[PDB]
DNA sequence: ATTCCCCCCCTTCGGTGCTTTGCACCGAAGGGGGGG
């Protein structure tokens, strides 16, 4: 393809580089030197005013470094098979080393500039720009889209039951086959791709809300329960707290045992049936963006909610498993992979972490080829365990 | 001139060259300016232009800290505003602590750096200026720049790129030579003996001269100590150049501002530098000439800083075969010091952290911020994260990071027993306390008149209300909690409808900008066991009928 | 009386978001230090 103009009335990325470890710097220098020889990248000067961050990862624990470029700002200025979710097994293969044979438009190469730093600022950073289609940019799968069909036509027609979805540099192969037959067909697909150059979405279960069950209830216990139902009323209406509020009238000791009246057990039980229900009316708007909140429940437990509008949850989950940042980073990569398979868009996370803490360590444990947008929450969202 | 390819530089789209007219200058300045212009024209730095150049730019002179000498400067502010944007390749400042011990070391400076790199041919017309046409009448002679101008915002980046392009073949043919390049300053280190190193230095000098860059011998350093980037470099140690603090008798705002700046510079190698009590004198006074009398606390800090800055202190270089260790100490009032070293009592570099982030915070939060700052700074200099020695105990950190709602982490670290220790001064019970009084608190303030009442009711036959003036809902809720703490015993359950007060208290602070919160904190430390519970605001709970229709 | 680029700290002020239209957090700009 060719004209890849930006969105009208805005400029290119101007993001800073942020420091890198000397182990990762040595990997980037070796990688970029090899790419320069092949003509994939070329050195530039300071007259280019654009810059995007770059770093290296160790995806799949293959002990081979992989270069990653944060195109999150270039993707925002450039301008899905519903049966994949119901599939049994979704294999995710990498087709990143295939866009290197498609030259990039000459007028667009200036926006893909990046800088490799140096230890102790020994030398000014070495700058490069992309000559071929880069990895991580939203236009790479779009320009190569017309070329993927030619390679996927001899395969998809041979096995119509195979569902194949491409996002960024990742191929999602979904089949209703067995543990072994799926793998054999994957090898056939892999070798088929070479000629021209593990998820289980069926096992994913929503996380409901559960009321605590007790034989005897204290004033403190009822007060905590009343707060839950009042908060849950906004999510699941039809929840009324009157016969439970009537047990919290008058000044009482917080540990006083309150005998549950026979007429109040109905509301406690009735609200439980309402609570044990998938709240309908949640329709994924294709135009709006996905927001994923994450809460730290302690003891190595994390809960998340994916929604487009407040109190209208599209998906609720719970990720279980010393290193808090690594656990959060693993959760982000697992939620994002879920959203790509289910909806096809990476969510906009609201991480429960300090901004300085996240930027320092998130690159260490990252292993995906895509980066979602995230925002850092500061208010303490711990008043009662609403999502326990 | 340098036979290096020019960098294509243009103006911002839709812009034009400057047309500013030159302000009048005294007859003393004009003579030096015309002499300088004549010399530069005869050297080829500038060229005379005819009447076809519409653009112009004012030009003035400075003393150059030499009285007799008069450096010529050009006010390129208009051109810089109209000049395209550049991306700076200078991402930071080299530090001597990151240097490795080298057998042979040289420091060189390129003379007349900017005047050696040619300017792009199409851009020369915008750089046109005119000399103050004499006292007056006859027009001035007008010149245009042929090389990189001084005062133009694109000069540093272009020169840095040209220097890198010049130096890359030499580095490729000499892989065992370390070259730190900062603008026109070169630091060359090698493990060769003095003779071979000196032979290689002359080879580098002839390489630069092949590209027109000259290295005068007056800025060429061959013997230690080396004055490099504000530091004194010795064969096995380094120091900052001498620091002279002011000795005024009646300080002003500007004097204190300059005093604090030098103490921050000295804190990189002098341990224990405090500037908290001195920087507090800069709050509330905005005039730069106002005389601020020194307070008692500020006088104490100044004397301590003077005493610390008296003995000679030096750092050491970096050995890649040893592990970096950073030790942190707490000085009080949100101030921390830290020393990064490799072997004990030989500091690679010191530093301090005194940033006050957030209105309410504790020592454990600030320790994590200091650790993160140290890690980020160490990655820049050495590329690896050091092992930490913190004054917090393992159990305290375990409790904090397990009970905290946020995700926090600290890399490999060990406990060092040096007081004062970092601890949490109080803890909130997870369950209500049996036998202790329950205080249902509530504070309501009228927004219109800024008047309110804060009060509490209790399980027993007690009840209190107190009126507050110039207050809000949040302040009334905090005051209600404070009253509940004030008139209770050692164990207390407090039920409140305010999420703001619960969010403030639950973080376990010990210092706060708000004075009311400090009283609450000092009351919480006195108590033995405290339970804090949240209740819905207006849903008929016991703290809603007899606590809201009241205060 | 008049310039330029880079890093840092400390204080002040405006913007943003949630909620409790006050309060907490953040980023940019002023001052200062240092380098060229």
């Amino acid at each position: 393809t060719v004209p890849v103009k930006l969105k009208p009335g805005m400029d290119g990325p101007k993001v800073k580089q942020w420091p890198l470890t000397e182990e990762k710097i040595k990997a980037l220098v070796e990688i970029c030197t090899e790419m320069e020889k092949e003509g994939k990248i070329s050195k530039i000067g300071p007259e280019n005013p654009y810059n995007t961050p770059v770093f290296a990862i160790k995806k799949k624990d293959s002990t081979k470094w992989r270069k990653l470029v944060d195109f999150r700002e270039l993707n925002k200025r450039t301008q899905h098979p519903a049966g994949l979710k119901k599939k049994k097994s979704v294999t995710v293969l990498d087709v990143g080393d295939a866009y290197f044979s498609v030259p990039l438009d000459e007028d667009f190469r200036k926006y893909t500039a990046f800088t490799i730093p140096s230890i102790n600022n020994e030398t000014p950073g070495i700058r490069y720009q992309y000559n071929v289609l880069p990895q991580g940019w939203k236009g790479s799968p779009a320009i190569f889209q017309s070329s993927m069909t030619k390679i996927l036509e001899p395969f998809k027609k041979q096995n119509p039951d195979i569902v194949i979805y491409q996002y960024m540099d990742d191929l999602y192969v979904g089949s209703d086959l067995e543990i072994g037959q799926h793998r054999t067909k994957i090898e056939e697909l892999r070798q088929h791709l070479l000629r021209w150059g593990e998820l289980h979405p069926d096992k994913w279960t929503v996380q409901p809300i559960v009321l605590p069950e007790k034989d005897s209830w204290t004033v403190n216990d009822i007060q905590k329960l009343v707060g839950k139902l009042n908060w849950a009323s906004q999510i699941y209406p039809g929840i009324k707290v009157r016969q439970l509020c009537k047990l919290l009238r008058g000044t009482k000791a917080l540990t006083e045992v309150i005998p549950l009246t026979e007429e109040a057990e109905l509301e406690l039980a009735e609200n439980r049936e309402i609570l044990k229900e998938p709240v309908h009316g949640v329709y994924y708007d294709p135009s709006k963006d996905l927001i994923a909140e994450i809460q730290k429940q302690g003891q190595g437990q994390w809960t998340y909610q994916i929604y487009q509008e407040p109190f209208k949850n599209l998906k609720t989950g719970k990720y279980a498993r010393t290193n808090d940042v690594k656990q959060l980073t693993e959760a982000v990569q697992k939620i994002t992979t879920e959203s790509i398979v289910i909806w096809g868009k990476t969510p906009k996370f609201k991480l429960p972490i300090q901004k300085e803490t996240w930027e320092t360590w998130w690159t260490e444990y990252w292993q995906a080829t895509w980066i979602p947008e995230w925002e850092f929450v500061n208010t303490p969202p711990l008043v009662k365990l609403w999502y326990q | 001139i340098s036979p290096i390819e020019t960098v294509p530089v243009k103006l911002k789209p839709g812009m034009d060259g400057p047309k500013v007219k030159q302000w009048p200058l005294t007859e003393e300045k004009i003579k030096a300016l015309v002499e300088i212009c004549t010399e530069m024209e005869k050297e080829g730095k500038i060229s005379k232009i005819g009447p076809e150049n519409p653009y112009n730019t004012p030009v003035f002179a400075i003393k150059k800290k030499d009285s007799t000498k008069w450096r010529k400067l050009v006010d390129f502010r208009e051109l810089n505003k109209r000049t395209q944007d550049f991306w700076e390749v200078q991402l930071g400042i080299p530090h001597p602590a990151g240097l490795k011990k080298k057998k042979s070391v040289t420091v060189l400076d390129v003379g007349d750096a900017y005047f050696s790199v040619p300017l792009d041919e199409d851009f020369r017309k915008y750089t046109a200026f005119t000399i103050p046409s004499i006292n007056n009448e006859t027009p001035g002679i007008r010149y245009q720049y042929n090389v990189l101008p001084q005062g133009w915002k694109g000069s540093p980046a272009i020169f840095q790129s040209s220097m890198t392009k010049i130096l890359e073949p030499f580095k490729k043919q000499n892989p065992d030579i370390v070259i730190y390049q900062y603008m026109d300053d070169l630091y060359v280190g090698s493990d060769l003996e003095i003779g071979q190193h000196r032979t290689k230095i002359e080879e580098l000098r002839q390489h630069l001269l092949r590209w027109g860059l000259t290295t005068p011998d007056k800025k060429h350093q061959k013997e230690p100590p080396f004055l490099w980037m504000g530091y004194e470099l010795h064969p096995d140690k380094w120091t900052v150049q001498p620091i002279v603090l002011p000795e005024k008798d009646s300080w002003t705002v500007n004097d204190i501002q300059k005093l604090v700046g030098k103490l921050n510079w000295a804190s990189q190698i002098y341990p224990g530098i405090k500037v908290r009590q001195l920087s507090k004198l800069l709050r509330g006074t905005k005039a730069l000439t106002e005389v601020i009398p020194l307070t008692e606390e500020a006088e104490l800090e100044l004397a301590e800083n003077r005493e610390i800055l008296k003995e000679p202190v030096h750092g050491v270089y970096y050995d890649p075969s040893k592990d970096l260790i950073a030790e942190i100490q707490k000085q009080g009032q949100g101030q921390w010091t830290y020393q990064i070293y490799q072997e004990p009592f030989k500091n690679l570099k010191t530093g301090k952290y005194a940033r006050m982030r957030g209105a309410h915070t504790n020592d454990v939060k600030q320790l994590t911020e200091a650790v993160q700052k140290i890690t980020t700074e160490s990655i820049v200099i050495w590329g690896k994260t050091p092992k930490f020695k913190l004054p917090i105990q393992k159990e305290t950190w375990e409790t904090w990071w397990t009970e905290y709602w946020q995700a926090t982490w600290i890399p490999e670290w060990e406990f060092v027993n040096t007081p004062p220790l970092v601890k949490l001064w109080y803890q909130l019970e997870k369950e209500p306390i049996v036998g202790a009084e329950t205080f249902y608190v509530d504070g309501a303030a009228n927004r219109e008149t800024k008047l309110g009442k804060a009060g509490y009711v209790t399980n027993k036959g007690r009840q209190k209300v107190v009126p507050l003036t110039n207050t809000t809902n949040q302040k009334t809720e905090l005051q209600a909690i404070y009253l509940a703490l004030q008139d209770s015993g050692l164990e207390v359950n407090i039920v409140t409808n305010s999420q703001y007060a619960l969010g403030i208290i639950q973080a376990q602070p010990d210092k706060s900008e708000s004075e009311l919160v400090n009283q609450i904190i000092e009351q919480l430390i006195k108590k033995e066991k405290v339970y804090l519970a949240w209740v819905p605001a207006h849903k008929g709970i016991g703290g809603n009928e007899q606590v809201d229709k009241l205060v």
